[PDB]
């Protein structure tokens, strides 16, 4: 029902990546990473709100229903695979590069 | 504190069935839902169901009616999802997950350390 | 030249949570679901219409649910806790089948379940045959009861009936309820017509996990109500317009036998049934049912796409209570197969009843808390009931990709919702007596929708009202000491009388100014309150200082010694020798 | 609802003894007295006495006194009547009684069936 572009980014570190996702429903999109190898964690919810430990690095903000993930200065513990989330729907995730 | 602890390192053939063991600690296992989350490499996440203990209401995601199974142990605060008629398409990590606060359960922020399964 | 002035009294609500108490109205009735702790009601002598209001209802997030769930509970384990313990019946059984007297199957599944049990003597021991529910009883052809390897059972006293009595929930003085008349209210949104009530309907406790019994019913047409339908995890609630009748029975004579188990302790089992094993059954009228699910499916087509495809089904998964309809009657614990009701399929626009087959179970563990149950004991003779099913409990099953079908299920394991379907329309409103408004002086609950000067006529109305086990007596501290706050601040502010009190503070036009000519004419004293919230500790400030401090000083010992014939000598000087 | 429920149809012979039981119902058992009042045709209704079942106290009439007693089963909330010398005047129909309220005691409102005796 939603879907998330780019499918790959492919950055250097210290740039700035921003991820779009796309919804046809009304709901609070969240917004998860995943690290190769461990589990997914969420790094903020309601479209904008961080979770507890997540810099202030991270953040979003969109008009219209779409949604921005925008994550400046790129760190080591970045480089994971992104998921946008709506009421137990998933995006096909963007992998960061 | 609170703590999702998963059993693993499973591997089946095509037709058998799957068990997966949940353990949650850190707060009060009755009151708040438990979500099945399945995550396989170069697929979209897969959203299995939902687990309400007090009652063990259970939900299951419509594509996987008639296949999955949800039960619970309240006096060993254990969620266990059942899985029968595996195939190839099943491989992929498990996850057992509880939202933010039991009132809007969708912000996942506890997720176990996910049950690797290889059909 | 307008300065401020302090009412007290003016009708204002905060949202705030409170114990409400107890009204039911009044010895046989007395053993059942009532401490004795409920004062009796008046008749309802007191619902002020209120008009023009617009009051924000959110059914969803209100304290009376949790505190009516909180309060059924405790009134639950103190009906059961002055009763024997079952702790001695916790042993081996040697269970065999029913006598069919050949090999006919069982039905109930009642099995003999002979045992050794105690009596009132220490020393000595007493075989009983009993027959036990199958669903009561497992395996270790030896046997033991249920609950035993985790909980105590606690019986439930024999002469102890469950059959719900109105409970009438009413605020403590300085709070109001406040109840929205609106027909086809969803439950979450602005109530055009509010009124005050002093005490709630008389809620009926009723339990009851699929389909609710006994509520209250709509008037126009069915309601479907939901916190964001989109989400899957948040029951969908059914008003229903029109009762469907059930009509429920266990037809076995069940010849009920006692023993004693200990001093002053006695045990009542199922001694025989006289008659044919039979199954306990559920009717529902066909073409009721039909009806009902069709204006049921009209209301959910209007929420989700006019095209879909709604489907009912039974229940997925879960204990017996959520996968099945439970109820008592009579004092006898039905859980009822509902797939025979649900499981039809309505595509994009008779005298035959369904029979639900019923298993009665009488180790019962209701509200689902971990380490306790109770035996409710077996009922003599053939049990009916006569229900009407006023609404309904569903989930929709979740997680399709696309696809115009949607799939209802019954739900339900949290009893909160059926409170939820009859506390709906009520609201727990605080009284915030005090204001402050612009005027040139310079020196129950009605009329609330009315502009501001028509309140005034009527304040003392509401300075009635305010000032009138443990949590009762915290509710009445606790409004005795908002009283003496209260009054406390109207004296610091020099406004030791109540009603109008005029003050010299001048209204500053950073406070919220609104030009000062509509304010009093054709406004109320509630968007007033809205309007100058944030500035209210500032204007409180601002009255102390003014009228209490520099009035102290400006009317202290000065004036107290008032001789002054050559005052202002820094001025009879000024004309002292100027004259001259 | 109060509720008395006697056993009757007794048929004695002059000389032997006779017991009626009187089962009380709705009304706290041991908050109220109780009364036995005889009842024929011909002569007047006489008055047997009263009986308070929390400390079993019983007043007897002066005509029956030394041939009347009264005994309260406080467990299966039942009084009793016992009569010895039963003879040919005492043919007659026995009611226990109530009054209105347990405040004043003769205002028999609650009556109950009534027990035939033949002699
Ligand atoms: C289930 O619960 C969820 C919450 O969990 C509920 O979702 C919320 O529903 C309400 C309505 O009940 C939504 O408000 C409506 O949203 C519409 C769009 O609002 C977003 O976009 C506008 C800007 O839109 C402009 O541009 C659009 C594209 O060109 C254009 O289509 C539109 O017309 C406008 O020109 C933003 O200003 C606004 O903040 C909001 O932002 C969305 O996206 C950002 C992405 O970053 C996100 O942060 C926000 O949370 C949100 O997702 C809009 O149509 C509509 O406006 C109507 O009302 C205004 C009143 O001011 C009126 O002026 C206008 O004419 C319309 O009548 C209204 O604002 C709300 O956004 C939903 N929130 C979320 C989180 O999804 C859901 O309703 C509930 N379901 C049920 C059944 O109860
Ligand atoms: C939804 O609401 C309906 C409608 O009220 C309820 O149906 C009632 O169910 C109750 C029991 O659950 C019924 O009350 C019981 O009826 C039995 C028959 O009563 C006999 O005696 C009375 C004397 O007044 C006569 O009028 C009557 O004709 C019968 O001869 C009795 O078994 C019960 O009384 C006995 O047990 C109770 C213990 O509870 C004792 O207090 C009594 O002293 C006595 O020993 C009792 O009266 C009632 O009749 C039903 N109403 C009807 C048919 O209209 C549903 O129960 C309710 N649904 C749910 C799920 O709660
Ligand atoms: C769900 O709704 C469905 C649609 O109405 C129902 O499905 C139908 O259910 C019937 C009953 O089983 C199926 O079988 C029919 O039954 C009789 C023959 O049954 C005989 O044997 C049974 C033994 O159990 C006995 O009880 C009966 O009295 C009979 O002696 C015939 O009339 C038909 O030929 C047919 O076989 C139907 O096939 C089935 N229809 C469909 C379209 O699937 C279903 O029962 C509903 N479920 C519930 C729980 O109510
Ligand atoms: C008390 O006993 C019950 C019944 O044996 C235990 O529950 C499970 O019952 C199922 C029924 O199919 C069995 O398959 C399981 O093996 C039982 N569990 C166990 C651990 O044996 C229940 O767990 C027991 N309660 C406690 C607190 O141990
Ligand atoms: C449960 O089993 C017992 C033992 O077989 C049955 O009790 C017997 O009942 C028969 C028929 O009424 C009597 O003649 C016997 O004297 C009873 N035996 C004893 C040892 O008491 C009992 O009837 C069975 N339960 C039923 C039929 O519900
Ligand atoms: C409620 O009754 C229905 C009656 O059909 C039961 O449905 C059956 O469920 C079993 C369980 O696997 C299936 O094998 C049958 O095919 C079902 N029958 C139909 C006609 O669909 C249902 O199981 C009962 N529920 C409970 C909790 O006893
Ligand atoms: C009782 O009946 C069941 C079927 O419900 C059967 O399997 C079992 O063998 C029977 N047990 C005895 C002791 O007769
Ligand atoms: C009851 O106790 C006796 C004691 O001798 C024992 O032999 C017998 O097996 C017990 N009976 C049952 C039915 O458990
Ligand atoms: C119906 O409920 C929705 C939420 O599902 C709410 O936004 C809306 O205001 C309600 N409508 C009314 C009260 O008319
Ligand atoms: C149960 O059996 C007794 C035996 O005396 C009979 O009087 C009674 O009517 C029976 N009960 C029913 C409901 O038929
Ligand atoms: C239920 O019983 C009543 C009488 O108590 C009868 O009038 C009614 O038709 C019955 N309803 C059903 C659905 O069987
Ligand atoms: C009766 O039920 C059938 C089958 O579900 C349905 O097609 C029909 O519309 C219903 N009739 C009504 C509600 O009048
Ligand atoms: C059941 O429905 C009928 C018909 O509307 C109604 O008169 C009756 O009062 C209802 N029963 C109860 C117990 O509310």
């Amino acid at each position: 029902v939603l879907t998330q572009s780019p499918g790959t980014l492919s950055l250097s570190p210290g740039e700035t990546a921003i991820i779009s996702c796309r919804t046809s429903q009304y709901g609070s999109l969240a917004w998860y990473q995943q690290r190769p190898g461990q589990a997914p964690r969420l790094v903020i919810y309601s479209g904008s709100t961080r979770a507890a430990g997540i810099p202030d690095r991270f953040s979003g903000s969109r008009w219209g229903p779409d949604y921005n993930l925008t994550i400046s200065n790129l760190e080591s513990g970045d480089f994971g695979v992104y998921y946008c989330q709506q009421y137990e729907f998933f995006g096909q995730g963007t992998k960061v590069q | 504190q609170v703590q999702l602890v998963q059993s693993g390192g499973q591997m089946k053939k095509p037709g058998e069935s799957m068990r997966i063991s949940c353990r949650a600690s850190g707060y009060e296992f009755i009151d708040c839902t438990l979500n099945w989350i399945r995550l396989a490499p170069g697929k979209r996440p897969e959203w299995m169901g939902w687990l309400k203990p007090r009652g063990g209401a259970v939900n299951y995601a419509r594509p996987l009616q008639g296949r999955v199974t949800m039960t619970r142990d309240v006096y060993s605060d254990t969620a266990f999802l059942e899985l029968r008629s595996l195939t190839v398409d099943d491989t992929a990590v498990y996850f057992c997950t509880r939202g933010k606060n039991c009132d809007y359960n969708w912000d996942f922020e506890h997720w176990g350390r996910g049950t690797p399964v290889i059909v | 030249n307008l300065w401020v002035t302090v009412y007290y009294g003016v009708p204002v609500w905060k949202d705030a949570e409170t114990t409400l108490f107890c009204a039911s109205d009044a010895t046989e009735k007395h053993n059942v679901w009532a401490t004795h702790a409920c004062v009796p009601t008046d008749p309802n002598p007191q619902e002020i219409h209120l008009e023009n209001v617009i009051e924000e209802f959110n059914m969803w997030k209100n304290n009376m649910v949790e505190q009516m769930h909180e309060d059924i509970i405790s009134l639950w384990d103190q009906s059961l806790k002055p009763c024997v313990k079952l702790t001695p019946l916790c042993v081996t059984l040697q269970c065999t089948n029913v006598t069919n007297n050949i090999t006919d199957d069982m039905r109930g599944e009642l099995k003999n379940c002979s045992f050794n049990m105690t009596t009132e003597l220490r020393d000595k021991k007493q075989k009983v045959y009993s027959l036990f529910y199958r669903l009561d009883v497992v395996q270790i052809k030896e046997y033991r009861l249920i609950n035993c390897n985790t909980s105590a059972i606690t019986q439930a006293c024999p002469k102890v009936s469950f059959e719900p009595i109105p409970i009438h929930y009413c605020a403590p003085a300085g709070f109001a309820i406040l109840k929205c008349k609106d027909k086809k209210f969803n439950g979450t949104g602005p109530c055009p017509s509010v009124s005050t009530v002093q005490c709630t309907h008389g809620i009926k406790p009723v339990v009851s996990t699929q389909l609710l019994l006994n509520g209250s019913l709509a008037e126009e047409e069915v309601i479907i109500r939901s916190e964001n339908i989109t989400n899957n995890a948040k029951n969908i609630l059914v008003q229903l317009n029109t009762p469907v009748q059930i009509n429920c029975t266990r037809p076995n004579n069940n010849t009920v036998k006692s023993i004693r188990i200990g001093p002053g302790q006695a045990f009542y089992y199922t001694g025989d049934i006289i008659g044919d094993i039979r199954q306990a059954h559920c009717n529902v009228s066909k073409a009721t049912w039909n009806e009902t699910l069709g204006k049921v499916v009209k209301q959910l087509r209007k929420h989700f796409g006019n095209n879909t495809i709604i489907r009912f089904a039974q229940s997925s998964g879960g204990d017996l209570e959520v996968t099945t309809h439970s109820f008592n009657c009579g004092g006898e614990f039905f859980y009822c197969n509902t797939s025979g009701l649900f499981n039809s399929t309505w595509i994009s626009n008779s005298n035959d009843s369904i029979t639900l087959p019923c298993r009665i179970k009488q180790i019962i563990n209701m509200w689902q808390r971990i380490g306790q149950a109770m035996y409710a004991p077996p009922i003599q003779g053939v049990i009916r009931c006569v229900s009407n099913i006023t609404g309904l409990i569903l989930t929709r099953d979740g997680g399709s990709t696309n696809s115009t079908t949607e799939t209802f299920r019954p739900g339900g394991g949290d009893m909160r919702d059926n409170w939820r379907s009859e506390l709906y329309k009520y609201k727990v409103v605080k009284i915030e007596p005090l204001g402050v408004a612009p005027t040139r002086c310079k020196r129950f609950l009605g009329a609330a929708g009315s502009t501001m000067g028509a309140a005034s006529m009527t304040l003392t109305v509401q300075a009635r009202n305010l000032l009138s086990g443990i949590k009762q007596l915290q509710a009445r501290v606790l409004a005795v000491e908002h009283y003496l706050r209260d009054q406390q601040l109207l004296g610091i502010w020099g406004c030791s009388g109540k009603l109008i009190c005029c003050t010299n503070v001048p209204w500053n036009s950073s406070w919220s100014n609104r030009d000062l000519s509509e304010i009093w004419d054709k406004m109320t004293w509630l968007q007033w309150d809205k309007e100058i919230s944030n500035y209210t500790q500032i204007i409180y400030g601002l009255l102390e200082e003014s009228q209490n401090q520099q009035e102290k000083n400006e009317q202290d010992l000065l004036a107290l010694d008032k001789w002054a014939s050559l005052w202002n000598w820094f001025d009879i000087t000024n004309w002292l020798w100027y004259i001259k």
